[PDB]
């Protein structure tokens, strides 16, 4: 349909998600139109264990398309994670900053 | 082999005119058992065959889209077309542009079908 | 001889017990798949993510069907800020996916 | 009115014939023949039998179909994980005066 | 120069005073005319479309029989009346069986049985019939002359050369004049009214395989003939040829459709032309067509132009090429602009005489640079000569 | 009585003795023997089931090329060696095709160009072959006598019905004896190592079409030919036939496929004979054995039983059934059991002389009910007569 | 005695041995019989009642045009396919018309123009079949003796007549005894199966007007032949012989539908013989039969009972019947009850010898009221002679 | 001169089936240019055709009346047939039984009429 | 629908011409051409008009048929007592599909 960006999720690890000495972080750009976004980890600067599957198209029309990245347990908490998505459909770029799992509340 | 590929704009506002165009590789519009027809196939729903065009050009549709679907042929280009104006969100759905049945098939017969061009129809 | 019995996903996030503990599981399992074969993909969001995704593999069940289970591995931040959770059971070419929300599940 | 009933899901052993059946009416199912399109994940539904009886062109030998009433009857001996797709049959109406596919065959090769 | 690499290429020398030469416009061939004041210029008719195709009486290419049954009376119980036998989407078939006492007749003899069946033709081959206003012969004229090896076969912009172009004779325009940049004016003279038989035969199009057919056979097929431009229930002219309706030894009168006659319409299409298609203009690239050159116009240009300075360099050194002609291509190393190149062919290199006919007679350098690829072509006599491609 | 029906229905009188009668077994006729102290029974050999029919070396019937290539050598460059050439998948033709200088060659001249393409047959008719030990002949013997106008067709249950019966002689058991409750025991000696040519003959199936073509006519067909039961890759012996690769002027060499031959199939299956599949039995509803009748344990049922009361009434009274034998429809009214039918055919009824003999000779009533539907049978001379049934 | 009176009359006299007689069952004749101990009786086959006779095909006796319209199409612009024409209501006619340049085609040539129209039969004469089982001849039996004038002609009341009687004839019951009162038992024994030709014939009926045509003709009616008892739309075989699509100079061409038939059926009825139709059972008062008279049973009644006492008056004196047959109308004045009449017709009275045979032999008065009037018959030879009612 | 007369019985029941018979003069049913058809004339309303039987025995009815009306015909007597089952008071009209128009008559032209039997539909 | 209207009330002067006018439709009046029954009062409507020119044998020339639109109109010139009647206008139907009569026309010749 429209032309829009999508949401700028930004699915961070946990003590639940990490298994041995690697935990889990992604981003989720959804409810995106057209397809074309594209998904960098840390401007760039974090590639091994980076993975860009291929999007799904909703429901409503909307495209969801994001990233996952295994970085290191020691590391969430001293190293910040930062998604950036870049939509070339409406011209949208998001950086969505990952954080650890902190279930204080 | 003959080819059938449906393109166009996949994402269209509402009350606009979604315009599919389908190519034929291996074939033409003029040719001796050709009859293209577009069928809309909306998510959810079973395909609904929305225009049907001849070799000469003109066709017969279905009644609930004669009030907004047409069914366009392009002679010298050896393609034909789906145009819908005035779209809403029960217009949004694959558009493929299948070649259809033979001479005494009265009835449908989709042997060949189109490349399915999808369409979404929001504002 | 195998009859029509096709596999179906089912998802489910992670508890609010579970995210007090600080973690997330997303369980997800594709069970009457006839045969037993079905490939498990997980991701927040919809791209796949590759880090906490243990899939277990089709097992025959007693009525002919095959089904298996995946658990995706989170946080409770990983719940509350990835904004979906998309989990998709690939089978014969088909593909069957659910995707659940850390904010509109409540 | 334009609506097949069929059935959605469509499972398949290795070696084992499918049965999916397209329920219509008596003035397009059981007024003429109807075919199938099986449609893969990314491609449109391709011709599969003619009249209910005649399979196309290049199309196996495992798929067979059959017609009685409104209802087609389409089997699927020998399946495996390329007969997976979505086989949704089709008919021309005599009352509606139009060919109308119906609900579709999620099939399933695991 | 795109008609001196024809293994089928036709030397023209010789005109009638120059005005108009009668010459022979094949569909595959190219020929090649020499003139006295006028460089070689191969005039190929490559082109042929045939415009606005209307259909004709196509039959059935394969049927298939509807869901037949049997309407049976018994000896001297009246004749079989089938209440589908009156339809006309029906074929039906009516024959005298058996019916006897055991055969649930009440009579020992002879009963009527007819069985009916909605004979449908799945798909059938169309014939278009091609009017004579409809054909358009593109014929593309070459120049030989200055133009490299990248040239002969690099047919790509043919109104911005200068040295090729095609030009397009149709019926309703059969006289036509090309300026050529430099050579002048060809004359185009086609009789596009005299053509090849366009009125005797039909475009048969059949699985996208589109024949030049006679008319007589496409008048002459066996199929179940649709008649016009009815899509929908088609007439199905000869529509009882396609099914046998078996009678058995008892009322068992089985309909029997035929197989697929494409592959027989392929074994009857050996003797036809096979054609293309490229949508509305179908593409016949073969024929006969007589066109008269019209030479007049046709100059030869660069003869003002001076003899090049130096530097002929015969790179890719040529041989014949297939009917005597020595396709000579040069690099002029040099800066003289329009030059021409000094060249001769002469076994005797003691006296210096001309040997043999040149076939891009006039071999002038056109380009500024410093070395430029241009192709010459000459004709010498039979057997091996010496080739002085400038001075020392 | 299953036989008098038949209008090829065959009257046989006179044995060699009672004990071996010769007669012709014909796969669509029926015989009818009427004996001297035997009833008639009309035997029809009906089933013909041919089991364990090996496949053969079975010609493609629509085949179709794959994505092609062309591999192109120049003149005196070296020939085409495709690497899909070497691909038994894959087949391919070679030729000499125009290479020159505008044509890509370094001279004007023949290249070599081959194209391959992957030629798969798209669908075979494959033709079974049938050994002598795998037929089987259902003829059905059926004893003309006590049985009504319902069991003339009526044949449903043979073993249960003590008047007709169906015996299944094979080439391994040749030799019979059909026990014919009431009439004693028909002894039946065909030889089903004499039969119509089945090891001449092959039983094709295209499109489940069953033909019984000719053997020579089945190593004949040029068809890409699958060996035997290898059903992957099949072999495509003589599978060069279904394409034809057109070269044409450059070097463009289309391989073509041919159409669906299965209509040409159908053209020359016209002079077979169309069978049918049972499955694993194959229907073959034709030929001619050869059958030894013997008439020696068959026996004249009901001889000693009296004649009937009174009450024969002929309700739907008869006619000639196509050959002279008057069909005698009459209802025994009356509880004699097994009571005969005293019934007469002759002109004079003044003198009440026999005029005709009786097809069903020895009519007997079975049933001991009040009225009785029964079937007798006569045959007297031309013309038309009075048919007294009973006395008084 | 309603067979003396006959112009066609046939005299019976003599028989073989008085057991069987053969006889011509003639269907507008009668015959007499005079035996050596039976009394004349006329047999006349006045009834003929065909029964379910069965309906044939069945020309269209006058049709008619629906609307037609014309599709036209150029000279190799396609040739015409009428809507209409795809149906089977609409008979429909194609042609070469000419289409020009001023007639609205593109060339001028030959266009082709296809006109229909619904041509429906507006009425159809339909012929019955006739089987043999459906014949019942109608015999009216009368023994010539006491009976009175009003008795020749007054056949009211053949049951309780005890004089004359009618017996059905059929070829079911072929042989029958009908019991005479007084003079025993009359035995026919007609042939109904060897009956006048009721299979090689057909009973049409156009308008109420039965027509016993031959079955040659009713099979080469050529009118639009209705098939069976379909009565909603019917067939219409060779239903385009009643139209006739008259093209003119321009696209004109004018369906005109053919006359009303009646008047040729008529003129084509003459040769065949008109039979009557009185519902279910067709009235055919023609034919020619064969009866096997027993005579047998056949008794003189009467001839115990002794003569008349006197007052023989001859009131309406009689002459030669047309036949030499002289019938003798008396009025016995006398109450002797069974009194038998002691006439004489002789030439010479002084002589008093008989001088010829009677018709009404054995002349014997049966009532026993005061004047009896009765009916005798004589035939004396040629000439004239007295005729001597009583004695004194 | 073709003349028809009909007659049956003119009170009927209510719930019951009429049946009147129109014999006919100077003709027959299998004629060449004959259709007996039967019209309903109810008191207070126009002529409305119920049947019209052909020279082939079956013939084509209003649709009002096919759910009751039935046009049998005599073929060996030359009669024609107006059966009404299951009457009403809305059923009981004049049911004449002429011979309508000849064959290219497609609408109808009634020249001839029949004897006009009234019928009466009363409890 | 099938009701035709016309002039129920029809008077007759001696010698006198009268004007019977049955109006229909387009579809069937319009459509075809239509005629007229001329009842007695024990007698059913015999044929007068046929296409709504064209008299029927025997008719009297005095009866003049004439169509225009829907409308048929019956003139009688000359008209008598014997003129008088029950003069009912009827014609086929396009859209009813079966033939329908008028309203009727007492005529009286008084």
């Amino acid at each position: 349909a429209s032309t829009k960006g999508p949401s700028v999720f930004p699915l961070a690890p946990s003590s639940k998600s990490t298994s041995g000495g690697t935990a889990a972080l992604g981003c989720l750009v959804k409810d995106y139109f057209p397809e074309p976004v594209t998904v960098s980890w840390n401007s760039g600067a974090l590639t091994s264990g980076v993975h860009t599957f291929p999007a799904v198209l909703q429901s409503s029309g909307l495209y969801s398309l994001s990233s996952v990245v295994t970085v290191p347990s020691s590391s969430l908490g001293t190293q910040t994670y930062i998604c950036n998505v870049n939509h070339k459909p409406s011209n949208t770029k998001v950086d969505k900053k990952v954080e650890p799992k902190s279930c204080d509340k | 082999q003959v080819q059938l590929q449906e393109s166009g704009p996949g994402l269209v506002k509402p009350s606009q005119t979604l315009s599919l165009t389908c190519a034929v590789s291996g074939g033409s519009i003029s040719s001796g058992d050709s009859y293209w027809s577009w069928i809309r196939q909306h998510p959810g729903k079973g395909l609904e065959w929305i225009g049907s065009i001849y070799y000469s050009g003109s066709t017969y549709y279905n009644p609930s889209l004669k009030s907004r679907v047409t069914i366009p042929i392009d002679t010298s280009k050896n393609q034909f077309s789906l145009k819908l104006s005035s779209v809403t969100a029960a217009d949004t759905a694959v558009y493929y542009c299948a070649r259809h049945v033979g001479d005494l098939r009265v009835n449908d017969a989709f042997d060949i079908w189109g490349q399915g061009t999808m369409v979404t129809v929001s504002s | 001889g195998q009859p029509k019995a096709n596999p179906t996903v089912t998802l489910f996030p992670p508890s609010s017990e579970e995210l007090q503990a600080n973690k997330a599981t997303l369980v997800c399992l594709i069970s009457d798949f006839y045969p037993g074969a079905v490939t498990v993909a997980w991701k927040a969001d919809s791209s796949p993510v590759k880090a906490g995704v243990e899939t277990t593999t089709p097992s025959k069940q007693s009525n002919n069907k095959y089904a298996a289970s995946s658990y995706l591995s989170l946080t409770p931040e990983q719940w509350k800020s990835h904004r979906s959770y998309s989990c998709q059971v690939t089978h014969e070419g088909s593909t069957v996916e659910k995707t659940v929300a850390p904010t509109e599940c409540s | 009115q334009s609506v097949l009933t069929q059935p959605p899901s469509v499972s398949a052993a290795p070696g084992q014939k499918v049965t999916i059946s397209c329920s219509g009416s008596s003035s397009n199912i059981g007024n003429n023949f109807v075919s199938w399109y099986q449609r893969l994940p990314g491609t449109p539904p391709k011709l599969l039998i003619y009249d209910s009886d005649k399979r196309p062109s290049g199309i196996p030998d495992r798929f067979s179909g059959s017609k009685s009433g409104t209802s087609a009857t389409l089997g699927i001996t020998g399946l495996q994980t390329g007969d997976e797709g979505d086989y949704y049959c089709g008919t021309w109406d005599r009352s509606l005066s139009v060919v109308v596919f119906g609900g579709g065959t999620k099939l399933t090769v695991l | 120069i795109r008609c001196i690499g024809v293994s089928n290429r036709d030397f023209v020398e010789g005109m009638s005073g120059g005005t108009w030469v009668d010459v022979v416009l094949e569909h595959g061939g190219c020929v090649t005319v020499m003139a006295q004041d006028k460089p070689t210029v191969d005039i190929e008719l490559v082109t042929t479309t045939v415009s606005n195709m209307a259909e004709v009486r196509s039959y059935c290419y394969e049927a298939s029989i509807s869901d037949m049954a049997s309407d049976s009376r018994c000896p001297t119980q009246g004749e079989a009346y089938l209440d589908k036998q009156s339809d006309t989407q029906y074929v039906c078939k009516r024959t005298l069986v058996d019916r006897g006492w055991g055969n649930g007749c009440g009579l020992f003899g002879k009963g009527s049985l007819v069985t009916c069946a909605k004979f449908a033709c799945s798909k059938k081959m169309t014939g278009k019939s091609i009017q004579p206003e409809n054909l358009e012969y593109r014929i593309m004229l070459s120049v030989h002359g200055s133009q490299h090896s990248g040239m002969i076969v690099n047919d790509t912009g043919h109104e911005t050369d200068e040295n090729r172009a095609k030009v397009e004779i149709t019926p309703n325009s059969p006289r036509a004049e090309a300026t050529l940049g430099g050579f002048g004016s060809l004359g185009l003279d086609c009789e596009p009214r005299t053509g090849l038989d366009f009125s005797d035969l039909y475009y048969l199009t059949m699985n996208n395989k589109h024949w030049l057919v006679h008319k007589e056979w496409f008048h002459d097929i066996p199929l179940p003939w649709h008649a016009g431009a009815d899509t929908g229930t088609p007439h199905w002219n000869n529509k009882e040829a396609l099914v046998e309706f078996k009678d058995a030894h008892a009322k068992r009168q089985t309909v029997v459709v035929l197989g697929s006659q494409e592959g027989a319409v392929h074994t009857a299409l050996a003797g036809a032309l096979e054609a293309e298609m490229d949508g509305a203009k179908g593409r016949l690239s073969s024929g006969h067509l007589k066109c008269r050159l019209k030479m007049d116009k046709l100059r030869l240009k660069g003869v003002s132009y001076s003899l090049c300075t130096a530097a002929f360099t015969f790179t890719k050194i040529p041989a014949e090429t297939l009917h005597g002609t020595v396709t000579v291509e040069v690099q002029y190393a040099g800066t003289d602009g329009p030059c021409k190149v000094p060249a001769q062919m002469a076994v005797d290199m003691q006296t210096l005489t001309p040997v043999g006919r040149l076939i891009t007679a006039n071999p002038v350098i056109t380009e500024s640079t410093e070395n430029s690829k241009m192709m010459l072509e000459l004709d010498p006599p039979f057997g091996d000569s010496y080739i002085v491609i400038g001075v020392g």
